[PDB]
RNA sequence: AGGUAGUUGGUGGGGUAACGGCCCACCAAGCCGAAGAUCGGUACGGGCCGUGAGAGCGGGAGCCCGGAGAUGGACACUGAGACA
RNA sequence: UCUGGCACGGCUUUUCCGGAGUGUAAAAAGCUCCGGGAAUAAGGGCUGGGCAAGGCCGGUGGCAGCCGCCGCGGUAAUACCGGCGGCCCGAGUGGUGGCCACUAUUAUUGGGCCUAAAGCGGCCGUAGCCGGGCCCGUAAGUCCCUGGCGAAAUCCCACGGCUCAACCGUGGGGCUCGCUGGGGAUACUGCGGGCCUUGGGACCGGGAGAGGCCGGGGGUACCCCCGGGGUAGGGGUGAAAUCCUAUAAUCCCGGGGGGACCGCCAGUGGCGAAGGCGCCCGGCUGGAACGGGUCCGACGGUGAGCGCGGAAGGCCAGGGGAGCGAACCGGAUUAGAUACCCGGGUAGUCCUGGCUGUAAAGGAUGCGGGCUAGGUGUCGGGCGAGCUUCGAGCUCGCCCGGUGCCGUAGGGAAGCCGUUAA
RNA sequence: GAGCCCGGGCUCCGUGAGGGGGGAGAAGUCGUAACAAGGUAACCGUAGGGGAACCUACGGCUCGAUCACCUCCU
RNA sequence: UGGAGGUGAUUUAAAUGC
């Protein structure tokens, strides 16, 4: 679980933060 | 009884004599006592150790009980015997010993700086000084214009 | 440190009570406690006490009859009007009978019942019942 | 010390504590801001008339299936799209498209649609300023336009 | 979370029914703020009112009491009194 | 059909009609008096559990619907629809919405926080709150009394008025109640002054330890490289392969070089605030225990803000790199394997300086003081003895500080906790 | 000395292609992740990688595993 | 009689069900 979520949250964050940074 | 300060460890239970007036099987005059004190402060010993040697040699456990009454404003004891003569350090010994030590630390750290623990007691001794300063100001052994710092600790010792 | 030395007296005295020892020793001692035990004895709750004043401290050795149920100090020690007494009457005490809500007063120190008979009040100090 | 400062002059700390900790009641927070009043259209109101855009029927929930009668109505000043649950058996009949339909809530404003219905926040009372429970009984009045 | 430039104060003066940076000339650099100022939201305020064993919580409706307004916004006369 | 109902017999007669004044200072309100005069407006909700306060028949068949929740309708439904019966309340009764209560679910009264939500990873001290004893001054808080005052209304109580009450009148009380003036008390609290050692701090001497830093120094094993000796493998697995070795591996002997680390010791052990800490020796240095309170004389606690220390991983710059090893490259496994298993392998792991600041950073248990059966083991310090190798070396007991386990009273929902408190 | 206007800046209301997630519907598909040692214990912070559940490294923790082997404790 | 560590560990036993 919290492994999952942390990396899902991180990937969401990055990918989206990539989309914001871009 | 205890206070585990910067520790978890219960303090020593050392306890006073419950004597309230002094032994008479021990015998000294107000004049004789006063001499003994002045001689020892002349050596370079300090008031705790002055009270220590008098205890171990001359058999007087605390001065207050023996002396007062001889001017019953308050109890007459070592440094109050000293101040009337002018032998008293204007800095209280409490605050002095403290600062004294402190300046020695700094020199170690000077040469050795990779020291957690030694760094961490610098922080632990200053902050006792600070306090000891703070209240004295208000009581009045140290002027209100003062403030504590590590250059104003290296000036008081020298 | 300590504060509320009284309270740390009282609280012993009660936890003392609840065990059913014979007599108590309270290492810190005072007027507050002295006086309060005095008033306490006056109502009768306790037997006899001696304090010995050591050059250290007063100590009270107290004799326990069995009477006391619960007797406690007040936390911020509120001021209480003589009109508000009845409120503080219903709350703290167990019923109309008992009446040692010990307050401190202009006249001195009293219980609740000794306060009411005079007619005077103030800040609360402790309770006993 | 069980939390709180107790002390004569401290009270202010008390006074701010409560308030700080009050805002963990969703309901309280919400009203004191007025989120109840801003979000779930109405502008807060008891009821709202609106023009029946169309009639739609939706499915029931998890252990359930049955065709609930729901309207789509547009509140007129609110100007907001509301899908809605219609009381009664036959009903969907007595409601013509483009009659006025007054609308209310149903079963706590919290958002809670009743157990069966997914969405429906709201209720219908009226068709052309005469209600639905009056149109389930044949005698009482019968509809127009 | 820092705000403040008639801005805080001083001297002298104007204007006003009258005190007052109200206004103004000169001089000073204060004044306010984490005991929460400033800014933003919301809101007439009080007597009361609803509820609750109490403590409390919510509320400003008739009515009474005080203030504000009169299509939005500014402006004077006339009168003891209005910026009506 | 005995809760009640119906026939029938008798009684009285709310509305409704007509009259008298009223009132109007004109009506209406048509009240109020009198004549006439009828048993003549009752409904809405619910009835499965909750709430029960109230159950059958017929239809219908997880449909149509009911529904505030928990559910109920899938072919004998008391829950739906209709009827029939019954319960509630009654000119009301019910639906939606809002507020308060219930909700000690906002904790003052009157909540928690080991494992249910929730202790900050730990410390420091600023602002704040909170403070040992003993004497004297003031009387600021505080209590007492008087006095100025907080409009009327509403509320509560009495009496009186209207047929009754609502409502009003008179008299008594309370009222946000946040203000003020004067007198009085001095326990408490504030403030001021004085005085004292129980808290704190401080000193001297004995003492243990993986506390820190620095310098010094030895050995193990792994690897590597060189010489010799020695041949047909070895490596690897459940089987295997890739891979090691034929200019010779593994293996053994001798020689050399490199980096990491310090089994047993080692303990239910010690030290540290915490992260954490372990070859030996010396220098520098932090803390700590105890005996004696020998000195200071309340100097205290806690601590928002604030400041500081903080495993591993990561990052930065420089230096280093044996073994190990994310990523990565092969083999196997397997239905497939982005794996478990095996053979290589970079970053990193080490050193120096800096940054970063996270955790099941646990004892899931903030800190300080006081109080509340005990037992036992253990570490260090003290003490009275016996033993002695004459050293507290081996033991008994009381005491002090710490570190475990068991358990009385109590607490807890229970597990458990229980003088190292929960 | 108002309203009024003009040029720019800042903010807010009505409304818009497109875009994010939630509580769901549970008859398609992939896998077996966890819950039994879940068939490689599990979680945990950090880092990389994989379609996914997830795997691996390093450090921690037991809310950790089942005998066995060794060590202590009323 | 009941509790805490240190390390062997065992692959011969295969995904899913409204």
């Amino acid at each position: 679980m919290r492994w999952k979520w942390i990396k899902k949250r991180i990937r969401r964050l990055k990918r989206q933060r990539k989309k914001e940074r871009g | 009884m205890a206070r585990m300060h910067a520790r978890k460890r219960g303090k020593s239970g050392s306890k006073r004599p419950p004597r309230t007036a002094p032994p008479i099987w021990v015998e000294y005059t107000v004049e004789e006592i006063e001499n003994l004190v002045v001689k020892l402060r002349k050596e370079g010993y300090s008031t705790a150790m002055i009270g220590t040697i008098l205890r171990d040699q001359y058999g007087i456990p605390s001065v207050k009980l023996f002396k007062d009454p001889d001017n019953p404003n308050r109890n007459l004891t070592i440094t109050r015997i000293l101040e009337k003569h002018g032998l008293a350090p204007e800095i209280p010994e409490d605050l002095m010993f403290l600062i004294r030590r402190a300046v020695n630390l700094r020199k170690h750290l000077e040469q050795h700086p990779k020291d957690l623990h030694s760094m961490r007691g610098l922080q632990l001794i200053e902050s006792k000084i600070r306090r000891l300063v703070k209240y004295y100001k208000r009581k009045g052994k140290l002027p209100k214009n003062w403030r504590y710092d590590p250059e104003t600790a290296k000036l008081l010792v020298r | 440190t300590l504060l509320d030395p009284l309270a740390n007296a009282l609280s012993h005295i009660t936890n003392s009570e609840r065990v059913g020892k014979r007599e108590v020793y309270i290492k810190p001692a005072s007027k507050l406690i002295g006086e309060v035990l005095r008033v306490m004895q006056k109502y009768g709750y306790i037997g006899e006490f001696e304090f010995i004043d050591d050059g250290r401290a007063g100590v009270y050795r107290v004799q326990l009859l069995g009477r006391i149920n619960k007797a406690g100090a007040i936390k911020p020690r509120f001021p209480v009007k003589v009109s508000e007494f009845e409120k503080w009457e219903k709350r703290f005490l167990p019923a109309f009978e008992f009446g040692i809500l010990i307050v401190s007063t202009s006249q001195g120190v009293m219980s609740h019942k000794e306060a009411i008979e005079k007619g005077i009040g103030g800040r609360l100090i402790a309770y006993v019942y | 010390g069980k939390k709180a400062p107790n002390g004569e002059f401290a009270g202010r700390k008390l006074k701010l504590k409560r308030k700080k900790f009050r805002w963990s009641d969703i309901r309280y927070k919400r009203r004191v801001l007025r989120l109840k009043e801003k979000s779930d259209p109405l502008e807060g109101a008891p009821q709202a008339r609106g023009i029946v855009l169309e009639k739609i029927a939706v499915e029931a929930k998890q252990p359930n299936s049955g065709m609930r009668k729901a309207v789509r109505v547009q509140l007129i000043k609110n100007g907001k799209v509301v899908t809605a649950f219609c009381p009664g058996d036959g009903a969907i009949k007595f409601i013509d498209e483009h009659d006025e339909v007054i609308i209310e809530g149903i079963g706590g404003p919290k958002g809670g649609s009743m157990g069966d219905i997914p969405g429906i926040r709201y209720k219908v009372v009226k068709v052309n300023r005469v209600s639905l429970k009056e149109l389930v009984k044949g005698r009482k009045e019968k509809p127009r336009r």
